[PDB]
């Protein structure tokens, strides 16, 4: 499976940084989808001790 | 196509996810874009069959 | 009297000839037609000069670049002229859009894209135009931003690739997480087509639409929602008590401005 690991030009722009080299995703389809979407306004709520796993 | 024409259960495991991170160097939003894309393509195709 | 009849004949014959040269200006006649628009005092009728330029860039999707080359010639020299034209095309673009006139919006947006590629229009107003085009993209405004970008995806990406990446993210999300149809789907596909093609189908300015030098130009920034004005009532003439004074002055401004051995072996 061909490996595609893209050389950077400078150190500057971030580690993850969409470069022109990758082809622009632009995924297209029909009316994309809908889900068994559990709307809020019934209820759900996060006990605020669990902020995002390593946002720090 | 073969699994549809023989009516089995339909499971999908997207694998090899480091190939988006270390190999691809894709920021997370467009990472999600590609993931959603694989999902929508395979789903539309199952809708085809 | 005599001076009155003279100012009236001036306005009449002058405006008619300047509009002739407006519709006549060519690329093999770019500098020639611009120097004829100078041989006539185009600033004496600066309003109807902006008006002839606007009329060309609006009613001609294919001579917007030519009206633009004239605008760049006269705008690196008299920036206020292309400036009135710019405020005008902003008025016409917000006219078409905020009144839901696809054709008017497209005309004025092609004019503004020509200005941005000529470097008489600044990138923040182009950004605001793209952003107010893609805010709630349906078929019309999606095609409006994409049509602007068909010619002006180069200049924005070359002076600030930030705008190109932002446009790609916004277009991709607004068309890839939202309910749009084959129109905006294939429109995003076309946008990505130009992008990946490297703006090779539509560079900044074809031969002869940019010859003015690096810093000898004028990119004045008058934005979209800034309460600008047309100042186009100057398309109707006006009596002149300082006609002779300002005439000598502006004519002085236009004068100051111009073996068999291979065989054998």
């Amino acid at each position: 499976p061909n490996v595609v690991f893209i050389k950077t030009e400078d150190p500057d722009l971030p580690a993850f940084y969409f470069d022109p080299l990758i082809n622009p995703i632009s995924h297209r389809h029909s009316v994309k989808s809908q889900e068994p979407l559990p709307d809020d306004d019934e209820e759900f709520e996060l006990p605020e001790f669990v902020e995002p796993f390593l946002k720090d | 196509k073969h699994a549809v024409q023989e009516r089995l259960a339909v499971t999908v495991c997207i694998n090899k996810i480091d190939r988006l991170i270390l190999e691809l160097k894709l920021p997370p939003t467009d990472a999600y874009y590609k993931l959603r894309h694989i999902v929508d393509e395979v789903n539309g195709l199952i809708s085809m069959y | 009297k005599n001076s009155l009849a003279y100012q009236r004949m001036s306005w009449e014959a002058l405006k008619k000839s300047i509009n002739g040269l407006i519709n006549k200006v060519n690329i093999s006649n770019i500098s020639i037609i611009i120097q004829e628009l100078l041989q006539e005092n185009i600033v004496r009728g600066r309003g109807l000069l902006s008006r002839s330029v606007l009329q060309a860039q609006s009613a001609s999707p294919i001579f917007t670049h030519v009206y633009a080359a004239l605008v760049a010639i006269i705008n690196s020299k008299f920036p206020q002229i292309g400036e009135l034209i710019l405020k005008r095309l902003i008025l016409n673009f917000r006219k078409g859009y905020r009144r839901n006139d696809k054709q008017l919006c497209l005309t004025a947006s092609k004019f503004v894209a020509h200005l941005i590629n000529q470097n008489v229009a600044h990138e923040v107003l182009c950004l605001e135009m793209l952003t107010l085009l893609l805010e709630r993209p349906t078929d019309d405004s999606v095609e409006v931003a994409i049509g602007f970008l068909k010619e002006c995806g180069l200049k924005l990406t070359q002076v600030s690739p930030r705008g190109i990446n932002a446009i790609f993210e916004r277009l991709r999300n607004i068309l890839h997480e939202s309910e749009i149809d084959k129109r905006v789907q294939y429109m995003i596909e076309v946008m990505f087509a130009v992008r990946k093609d490297g703006f090779k189908d539509h560079p900044i300015i074809l031969e002869g639409l940019d010859l003015v030098e690096e810093d000898d130009q004028f990119t004045h920034m008058l934005p979209l929602e800034d309460d600008y004005n047309p100042e186009d009532v100057l398309n109707v003439f006006k009596m002149d008590p300082n006609f002779m004074e300002n005439e000598e002055k502006y004519k002085a401004i236009k004068k100051e401005i111009l073996t068999e051995i291979n065989l054998v072996s």
